[PDB]
């Protein structure tokens, strides 16, 4: 058997999770068995087995009703919560009421089974624990797990319970914006009280948090955002643009052909990523629809135009959080970028311009900053 | 007759994708033989429905594997001068699409 390993930091995300470890004086974000530094927060139930992470996400098209995700949207909530009722309409899996508490209901090995959200999140946490052990070659038990700043007592407790069910010794539960500030060493900056704005646009949610750090104490001053905003919305604008382009060029509508739309959507997702660092992206899809080859391109400028209202709209929760925190924008000492969509240059430009040219804390991979801070906290608590 | 060493790289990528398609096509071939076997076989008419619907998981897995191949082929960018690569890419996508049509035929014949 393996020897005892270090404590880890885990970012349990709505769509993806990330695990880091502090060692040799730095944080190492751990790649999973497929070499991915983030792992889908997905659990699938099949005729023969339970699948977690990439293996679960990879078969979603094959088994949609029995592939659970978004458990974080349900954890610690009552069935009648407005959020649960609104969210349920859009999920392919069933959510049932068990004495006031939501449960996901699935078919597993030919039988009807139901799980509490913390049981689903415990399975994701077990995979994160296993990812850390496979990399370290040592057993992992101790972890710092993160939660959104707006989580209430029930949501926080249910997350701690997911950790316990997973066999983790949860050293501490810390807020996601606090983990991001810790990653950048914002509590270590000398001087007076610091006002920090965390701009977190990743994994299908948009969260703005304002924190004040004074003598190493973090206080959440305000939170704002959009629960359902992310990369998929930006990808969809591109898809609409291309479907319209195909109609103009060929007088054919590819929208009802699910495989054609999927090939196009996958290519749009990739082009969007190319646009993070390139000003243009090319797409070549042979035989997209009715044997027609679709060879096209999109500039970063066109991508920005298609998404102009959505990008400029990210400043509304920034203004709302500033008003709730009773602070002028000029009073914000540090701006931190978290989440994959913050890689979009236009989003960075809009935020930097809003803060009158102020440099943004963005050097840490945005997808990993929260796990990075959690791993730093885990090392401190060891 | 201006064949470049650069195109050899793309042709090698396409050959690997062709090999990957051949493996999935072997899975489809077994599904087709099993479907034919059930439709033309001696199973009591009462047990045929169950045998056919047992192919569901495999046919969906086969469809998904082909869709992942198409998404990988869709990442290639081939200049006009790479005529051999473009022809190989076109031929491969057409081969995958014809296999997906065969998968769709299996789905029309099971779990009805």
């Amino acid at each position: 058997s393996m020897s005892k390993g270090p404590a880890v930091g885990i970012d349990l995300g709505t769509t993806y999770s990330c695990v880091g470890v502090f060692q040799h004086g730095k944080v190492e974000i751990i790649a999973n068995d497929q070499g991915n530094r983030t792992t889908p927060s997905y659990v699938a139930f099949t005729d023969t087995e339970r699948l977690i992470g990439d293996a679960a996400k990879n078969q979603v098209a094959m088994n949609p009703t029995n592939t659970v995700f978004d458990a974080k949207r349900l954890i610690g909530r009552r069935f009648d919560d407005a959020v649960v009722q609104s969210d349920m309409k859009h999920w392919p899996f069933m959510v049932v009421n068990d004495a006031g508490r939501p449960k996901v209901q699935v078919e597993y090995k030919g039988e009807t089974k139901s799980f509490y959200p913390e049981e689903v999140s415990s399975m994701v946490l077990t995979k994160m624990k296993e990812i850390a052990e496979a990399y370290l070659g040592k057993t992992v038990t101790n972890a710092v797990v993160t939660v959104p700043a707006y989580f209430n007592d029930s949501q926080r407790q249910a997350t701690k319970d997911a950790g316990t069910i997973a066999g983790l010794n949860v050293l501490r539960i810390i807020n996601e914006p606090t983990a991001a500030a810790i990653a950048y060493g914002l509590d270590k900056k000398v001087g007076a009280e610091r006002n920090v704005l965390i701009f977190d646009l990743g994994g299908g949610t948009f969260d703005v948090s304002i924190l004040t750090i004074e003598d190493g104490i973090f206080e959440v001053k305000s939170t704002a955002g959009d629960t359902h905003l992310g990369g998929e919305d930006f990808d969809n604008r591109m898809v609409n643009h291309f479907i319209a382009e195909f109609k103009r060029k060929h007088k054919k509508d590819i929208s009802e052909n699910k495989r054609a739309v999927r090939r196009l959507r996958t290519a749009c997702e990739r082009a969007k990523r190319t646009l993070f660092s390139s000003t243009q992206a090319s797409i070549e899809i042979d035989s997209l629809y009715e044997g027609i080859d679709f060879y096209t391109s999109i500039t970063r400028a066109r991508f920005e135009e298609l998404n102009a209202d959505l990008f400029r709209g990210t400043l509304d929760p920034v203004e709302k959080a500033l008003r709730d925190a009773k602070l002028d924008k000029s009073q914000i000492h540090d701006i931190v970028l978290v989440g994959g969509s913050t890689r979009i240059p236009k989003i960075q430009k809009l935020l930097q311009d809003f803060f009158n040219g102020k440099e943004l804390n963005k050097s840490i991979n945005p997808d990993e900053a929260v796990a990075y801070g959690a791993a730093v906290q885990a090392a401190i608590l060891s | 007759g201006s064949n470049s060493p650069q195109e050899e790289v793309e042709l090698k990528k396409l050959k690997h994708l062709e090999k990957s398609v051949e493996k999935i096509a072997d899975q489809l071939e077994e599904l087709n033989k099993e479907l034919t076997g059930i439709q033309q076989g001696f199973l009591p008419k009462d047990l045929q429905a169950e045998a056919l619907c047992k192919l569901d998981r495999r046919v969906k897995a086969t469809i998904e594997q082909f869709m992942k191949i198409l998404e990988e082929i869709d990442t290639l960018i081939l200049p006009e001068n790479f005529k051999d690569s473009r022809l190989k890419r076109k031929g491969l996508v057409k081969k995958v699409q014809a296999f997906l049509a065969e998968c769709d035929t299996v789905e029309q014949n099971i779990c009805q």
